[PDB]
């Protein structure tokens, strides 16, 4: 089949409130939908759930191509290399320069060495990313180290690229700047999670918004606002 | 097979931890020579052994009264017991000595005890010489109470008695080696534990790549294989600076008498295969576990 | 008429003599037992001391021959070798060696707790002949005290002897009525075959002479003719011989008289009683009836 | 302020590393044991020296006839054997030793004889000491034959052969002494490194809000002297246990050779204190500047 | 006696913009400021150099005591002990309750605990933290994680309450909860900053702005939003 999970709660004891009902959900392949979720409560299991970390405790995850719950020892790579993911800290490689970053990602995973050279240029300096790539990253300053994370997830075009928290600790006068970054990968149609809890910064859009209260969905708007 | 990228990576570890680096090779250097450092000791007791075991002769005493009264076995009752233990197969020659004689030859050894023994304490005897003397205990058996037998010395069985001083220094050495080996082998497992703290930003990232099982332990592993290399190799290199220092005043001494086996650096290479392949045994498999019980 | 309490302590230390005459002689022959074994227990003591000292000389020898490099260890000859050939020599020698010197030093140890045991059997032996000379002295402390006052009871009995009388008492003419038959048993018909002696044998005190008698005189004097010989002690002839009964009358016995044992006369029966008289006074025959107390009687 | 908060986090720290902070402790009780052991096989020697004689004497004899009478060396026979042997160029002096002083020293190289020995049982030997002991074999034989002389004595030439191979132990005991010594320094130095690295957060808590400088140090000092004391008692643990288990077998024997001196626990015990100084004096000097070029 | 900065052109590796060109603001008991600006301004270098984490290499820097360009590192935390400053690690320990962490944040100077705890309980419900201090702080919910390094903020007496990222990644409705808490101790009279990014907090209560790219004062007026 396709992308969908349903009946998935881990039933997290020890605790209050396991906060995990076992929500089925229907998501399509296409552009961005919005995670507007309370802090504390179904973020980062719920993000956890499909990275194939945490496994349910009742009922199975799927995916369009493998299944998540039922596995072996070469099942989860596969499963782990289709995946791009986009985190709140920058997350470089001190040590090294910039042009081989996103390149490092490529000799762990089996590919040609010399065909590396005919994929980091069609990568690296694809779109607003060319910069010059062979300077320190600690010098560099912090309104690009997530130009080169997001050029990281994206190598070999993945299905999913989720994304959390791409601003964090950067100013709202140049959030709006890498939006118009994120913007282009969901121009491209591939799947997007982006998960945020932003009030009036993803409002003008309008697209998928979606929450919880404690493990239960609430919101399901196509078109709805955060508040 | 991406092997000029192995070649570069590794650097980064020993620039990282350069405090320890050192550490580990003189722990693994420390407890394993000292656990090679013994069997050359059994191989010296073991071919000193064999200079003294080719010239071993029977003796064997004889009754008072068939001994103090004539010198040589010239009477049909010392001669028949003379003529019947003399050839049955364990022999080459037998030879008698006579009382007197028995006597002074100790004095002719050394001019001591020349008053305080007595001429009547040296019972007359035999010397016969066996083909096998590991094959003592035929003789001891064939020998019992018979007329004109007093005691039976069972041969020169007094050289392992005086080579069995040795044996407890060894055991001792093979103990403090081995109290030594179980204090060093767990520092193998404190390296997965230094090493991992100081690479978590890209072991994390090398996680949800999609990295082999097989392959992600490598670059935490290859180093410790080759730890165990040079460790062994000035293990060595330090026994043979203290072969070369602290011996040659001492098994120099034996030689002329010719006493020892005088072993040299020929037969410590020769040992060297049956070393390097136990030091770099337990390098890896508990490096292996360690990781997969941690990580 | 009243001579009788005299005569009595006459007799008395008379026999108290003769028993102390008979504890002499386990007396004398006690410390002759110590003196056989003072000359045995000294002559072991000197042999013991003799081959001690013998011993001594041994062990000097041979704590002087390990002083000129007597290593007999045996493991320390590996120093001394420089062939293979000699050490074992060595070694053989040195076995035997070690072994003679043990038994030696053994046989040192040995003699010398041996000669300690017998210096301690010595010296109990010294303190039982001490204890032996010290006894002897006390008996004969009490013995040289009944030589003391042996002259005294006898200046007192020669006193009144025959003396202190007047002419009635001579006049009272009085040898004996009747003499005794004896065993005519029949081993002592002699006692009496003698008897023409005495009625009218005068006494002596502790004597048996032909003409002088006392109460155990008689007994004895008149026994060696029958061949029988008794202590003299007529108070211990109560305490010789077998209980004779009272029921049973035959001759030969003896009995005591005069009260406590006093008088150990023989027997005479028929209803008369011959007993040792006064000094000069002849032996009267008067009955059992005359002193009192009999007690038991024995046999001679 | 007092010890009763403190004695927490001691605790803490042991509780949350239970296997590298174990490593600690018997890596030192090695260095501290070889070094404690060295001392102890130096001081034998040194105590078993006084028992032979020097590296230069000929102890000759006399015989009884001169020697049990005339005591002082004035008859005819002690004078002229007193003047012929300096003449030739062969010895340097010649000392006296008469039965007065030959039984106070027999005792002494023989305590065994504490019984009746008896008096007058030594020769006198009137030792003499010479300028080369290397040809004097026949010097030995000239005074043998003398009439006069007994016999002579000579403990050298491969008789005091063991000072040539204790030293020689005990030098090697101190090469691994000292290497181990220099191993243990490049691991205790971590002890604050990963203390750092597991305990970042409290470390900083106190740095903001104004702490001294000298109360941050004394909750890591502290488990460096506490292991510090139990690597010294397990060592001196440690020697009592490989003596009495089968050391003793190999040195029992010695007594009746009396070969060496006598040994006890309490030699033992008397070094002790020089061993308890190092290891914790050592440690915390190296505990101490780690920190002062860390924060 | 009115203590300020000025200056400090701290260049260091790259120079570029060194520190500030020039400071020539005043403090007040009470007083709030916020600032506002991009992530290359160096505004993380700019709260050093008040701590004395950073040794200016012009001007001098003093607050209220003495300049302290030139101290004694004895002297260093002689001054920390009314500065309270509040991150987004919260600083807490796992092991530890929270009336735990509060008497480990003033046990470390050393009193006699006849006075410590004495004025434990006046400060832990004034927060809203009412009882419940003995409970494990991931048993404790994450909207009161920061109201514990608050309180424990107060141990001592409040002088400069200094505040860079308070709210971080959060919701805003429970962002409102913690606005009043520094503004209720604002009311007791002692001085605290503030140091964020977002515009939608500077139009609330209309305080003193400031302004800095790369080092450069831009704007600042010390009135309206």
């Amino acid at each position: 089949m396709m992308i969908t999970l349903d009946h998935v709660t881990k039933q997290y004891k020890s605790s209050a409130r396991p906060a995990l009902d076992d929500i089925n959900v229907k998501i399509d392949k296409g552009e961005f939908v919005f995670l507007i979720g309370p802090s504390g409560s179904g973020k980062s299991t719920f993000m956890r759930l499909l990275l194939a970390a945490e496994t349910p405790t009742s009922g199975d995850v799927r995916v369009s191509k493998f299944h998540v719950n039922k596995l072996r020892g070469r099942h989860v790579p596969k499963l782990r290399q289709v995946i791009g993911c986009v985190f709140q800290d920058f997350r470089l490689l001190q040590q090294k320069t910039v042009y081989d970053n996103v390149a490092f990602a490529l000799e762990v995973i089996g590919k040609r060495t010399d065909a590396i050279n005919r994929v980091v240029p069609e990568v690296l300096e694809t779109v607003g990313l060319s910069g010059k790539a062979n300077r320190l990253p600690d010098e560099l300053s912090g309104g690009e180290q997530q130009r080169v994370a997001i050029a990281r997830a994206f190598v070999n075009r993945p299905l999913v690229l989720l994304a959390d928290e791409p601003t964090g600790n950067l100013d709202p006068e140049t959030s709006r700047d890498i939006m118009d970054l994120l913007e282009r990968i969901n121009r491209t149609g591939t799947t997007v999670l982006m998960a945020t809890h932003d009030h009036h910064i993803v409002d003008s859009m309008r697209q998928r918004v979606v929450e919880l209260s404690l493990g239960r969905l609430v919101r399901d708007e196509q078109r709805g606002v955060y508040g | 097979m991406r092997f000029g990228f192995l070649l570069n990576e590794v650097l980064t570890g020993f620039r990282r931890n350069v405090t320890m680096t050192i550490a580990m090779i003189l722990t693994t250097a420390i407890s394993v020579g000292l656990f090679g450092g013994g069997m050359l000791v059994v191989r010296l007791a073991d071919s000193s052994r064999a200079i003294y075991l080719d010239r071993v002769e029977s003796q064997v005493f004889l009754t008072e009264d068939v001994s103090a009264n004539d010198s040589s076995c010239d009477t049909t009752a010392c001669k028949a017991l003379r003529e019947k233990i003399e050839t049955r197969s364990d022999v080459k020659a037998v030879r008698f000595l006579n009382r007197q004689q028995a006597y002074d030859d100790a004095i002719r050894k050394f001019p001591q005890f020349k008053d305080v023994a007595g001429k009547d304490s040296f019972p007359a005897s035999f010397i016969v010489k066996l083909e096998n003397p590991e094959q003592h205990k035929d003789f001891d058996t064939a020998m019992k109470g018979q007329p004109g037998v007093l005691d039976v010395l069972n041969q020169k069985e007094l050289i392992d008695r005086l080579f069995a001083v040795l044996d407890g220094l060894s055991n001792a050495a093979f103990a403090v080696a081995l109290v030594q080996a179980i204090g060093a082998i767990l520092l193998i497992a404190n390296m997965v534990q230094v090493a991992a703290y100081t690479r978590r930003t890209e072991i994390g990232i090398m996680r949800l790549v999609g990295a082999s099982r097989w392959y992600t332990q490598l670059p935490f592993l290859v180093e410790a294989m080759l730890a165990a290399t040079m460790g062994v190799g000035i293990a060595v290199a330090g026994l043979m600076v203290v072969r070369a220092l602290f011996l040659e005043n001492a098994l120099n001494q034996f030689y002329q008498a010719n006493l020892i086996a005088k072993v040299d650096y020929a037969d410590i290479l020769f040992i060297t295969p049956w070393l390097l392949l136990l030091g770099v045994a337990m390098s890896g498999l508990t490096a292996y576990l360690t990781l997969r019980l941690y990580v | 008429a009243k001579l009788n309490e005299l005569s009595r302590q006459a007799e008395q230390t008379t026999e108290a003599l003769h028993s102390a005459q008979l504890d002499l002689n386990e007396k004398l022959a006690a410390q002759r037992a110590a003196d056989q074994k003072l000359a045995d227990n000294r002559t072991a003591l000197d042999a013991a001391r003799a081959r001690l000292a013998t011993f001594q000389t041994a062990v000097n020898k041979v704590a002087a021959a390990t002083y000129m490099g007597g290593r007999t260890h045996g493991m320390d000859a590996i120093l001394t070798a420089e062939s293979p050939q000699l050490l074992i020599d060595r070694l053989s020698v040195q076995r035997v060696m070690a072994h003679q010197m043990s038994t030696q030093m053994a046989r040192f140890k040995a003699a010398g707790e041996q000669a300690v045991k017998a210096e301690q059997a010595a010296a109990k032996s010294a303190a039982d002949a001490r204890s032996a000379a010290e006894q002897a002295a006390a008996v004969r402390a009490n013995l040289q005290h009944k030589q003391s006052q042996l002259q005294v009871q006898i200046a007192v009995v020669k006193s009144q002897y025959v003396a202190l009388t007047p002419e009635e008492r001579t006049a009272l003419a009085d040898p004996g009525p009747v003499p005794a038959v004896a065993a005519i048993g029949g081993d002592r018909t002699a006692v009496v075959q003698a008897a023409l002696t005495q009625v009218g044998a005068p006494y002596a005190w502790g004597g048996a002479a032909p003409g002088g008698f006392d109460c155990s005189g008689l007994v004895m004097w008149a026994f060696q003719q029958a061949g029988i010989a008794l202590p003299h002690s007529s108070q211990a002839l109560a305490h010789g011989g077998q209980p004779v009964a009272l029921s049973d009358l035959q001759p030969g016995d003896v009995l005591t008289f005069y009260s406590d044992a006093s008088h150990a006369g023989i027997y005479i029966g028929d209803g008369l009683m011959v007993h040792s008289s006064t000094y000069g006074v002849p032996v009267r025959v008067v009955p059992m009836d005359s002193s009192g107390p009999i007690y038991d009687a024995r046999r001679y």
